[PDB]
């Protein structure tokens, strides 16, 4: 797997679908295709990158060094502010932290990254259906 | 909010790390040449 | 800014490095270095950038422009560097590390990959470039003396006494003589190459001066192959002349007071293009200028608040 992998490799050595539990009936957008009636979503580069916030959560339910995990988080909110931008990443991310256990300061640093986020594609979709 | 705060303080630090130049020594030559 | 036909730089504990200049003592700029000490610093031959070597890093600062900070760094290395150097031309940089391995560093930002590697059982403390830029000498703690050469890829490996190790060597411009010193201060010299056309590399032992009973720390010829300088860690530094190897001058720095008791080494020195005034830097957190013919001092610089163990001084080729 991509955790296994990434301990002898680099986040920049490796550039030069991502989610794990994703099945469609615990996801936000993806369990109104068919009651609803909603669009299928649109989309290498990115692919990696869910891969690697996705492994710096499971990290952070140990609390081993949490100051390294939340270091590593901040910087592609940085570098790529457009990834915390899908919702089924949220999704895979919001499943995670229900069967997970996470302290209440990781916790809310946690969910509090999505706070500036437009979700676009649910609103296009829930417009459309209700009209 | 807290985080927030300090998504825009690294950033701050950032613009000024990035006026140095590194080069790091590969294992490599012209063993064959 | 490094606009000026000679120019003048000191570091050491103080984590600043001040450049100076001969005309008076007033200090242009002061450059900033953390977390290290500088072993000893070289300019490019181009006269517009430098080089400082400490601690597993060598950190590379600008000279027509103002900057305080390491605009170019180097890393890879584990332990000290003990010295750094350019060819003539400014291709390649040659570096000697406390690591027991001498590697040369490439100057060009291309997959060129010009960099060799050395290695040896002991860690080395001086490395030496032939004036002809076709051989390389390497010292290390053993006493050994291992003549690198370029073209080919085996090296030979003098010794003239074990048990002690050796500070510095140095090549004359002229090619005429090679001369080193140890840790028992006896400065051996040897007659380098006389095959200017194959590089035979062949070595007779000229001559032995016994002197500075003390530690010997850095020996360096000058332009003109006339004199020879050896510091020492009695505080005092002789020059040595190319014709019969005596006493041309000697220069001390000792108060004459038994109060003090060596305050402070004296560890590097450097001649001019003319080879009549010299610049020491000792252990005192102050440096000094120095005559071959009077003796008496011409100008000192106390900027620095801690001891400095590096100085580069270079000017321009006439002279
Ligand atoms: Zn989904």
């Amino acid at each position: 797997s991509f955790h296994l992998l990434r301990q002898q490799m680099s986040l920049t050595e490796i550039m030069n679908t991502g989610l794990q539990e994703h099945t469609d009936d615990n996801c936000l957008y993806c369990v109104c295709i068919e009651i609803l009636g909603f669009q299928p979503s649109n989309q290498m580069c990115r692919i990696l990158l869910r891969k690697e916030v996705l492994r710096l959560v499971i990290n952070l339910s140990s609390s081993v060094s949490t100051k390294c995990h939340e270091t590593g988080l901040l910087t592609i909110k940085e570098k790529y502010p457009q990834t915390f931008d899908d919702i089924c990443l949220y999704s895979e991310v919001s499943h995670l932290l229900s069967h997970c256990t996470f302290r209440l300061p990781c916790r809310r640093f946690i969910q509090e990254l999505f706070q500036d986020v437009q979700f676009l594609q649910m609103h296009e979709e829930a417009e459309a259906v209700l009209a | 909010s807290n985080t927030a705060q300090r998504l825009e303080r690294l950033r701050k630090e950032r613009q000024n790390q990035i006026k140095c130049k590194n080069i790091q020594w590969k294992e490599r030559n012209s063993k064959q040449s | 800014v490094g606009s000026d036909p000679v120019i003048l730089a000191t570091a050491g504990y103080d984590h600043t490095v001040r450049f100076w200049q001969a005309h008076s003592g007033i200090c242009t700029r002061t450059v900033q270095h953390q977390d290290s000490q500088v072993n000893a610093l070289e300019v490019t031959p181009d006269r517009s950038m430098i080089a400082a070597a400490g601690y597993q890093h060598i950190r590379m600062y600008d000279l027509n422009s103002n900057n305080p900070n390491p605009i170019i760094s180097y890393d890879g290395v584990n332990k000290n560097i003990a010295s750094v150097g350019f060819h003539e031309d400014g291709r390649w940089m040659y570096t000697g590390g406390e690591d027991c391995t001498a590697r040369i560093w490439d100057l060009r930002s291309r997959n060129l990959q010009c960099q060799r590697i050395f290695q040896v059982n002991a860690p080395i403390n001086c490395v030496c470039l032939h004036p002809n830029q076709a051989e390389l000498i390497v010292g290390d703690q053993s006493g050994a003396i291992h003549i690198w050469d370029l073209k080919t890829d085996h090296n030979e490996q003098l010794i003239p006494e074990p048990e002690v190790s050796i500070t510095s060597a140095h090549i004359d411009p002229d090619a005429s003589y090679m001369a080193a010193v140890n840790s028992t201060g006896n400065c051996y010299v040897w007659n380098l190459t006389g095959g200017i056309g194959d590089e035979v590399t062949q070595l007779i032992p000229k001559t032995k001066i016994p002197a500075h009973t003390r530690y010997a720390l850095q020996c360096r010829f000058s332009p003109d192959s006339t004199l020879l300088a050896t510091c020492s860690a009695d505080q005092t530094c002789k020059i040595w002349r190319t014709s019969n190897f005596s006493l041309m001058t000697e220069l001390s720095i000792k108060s004459g007071n038994p109060g003090e008791s060596s305050r402070g080494w004296m560890w590097g020195c450097a001649f001019s293009g003319d080879s009549q005034y010299i610049v020491t830097a000792s252990s005192d957190n102050l440096a000094r200028l120095w005559c071959v013919e009077t003796g008496e001092i011409k100008r000192e610089y106390g900027g620095h608040q801690k001891a400095v163990v590096c100085l580069a001084f270079n000017d321009s080729v006439l002279g």
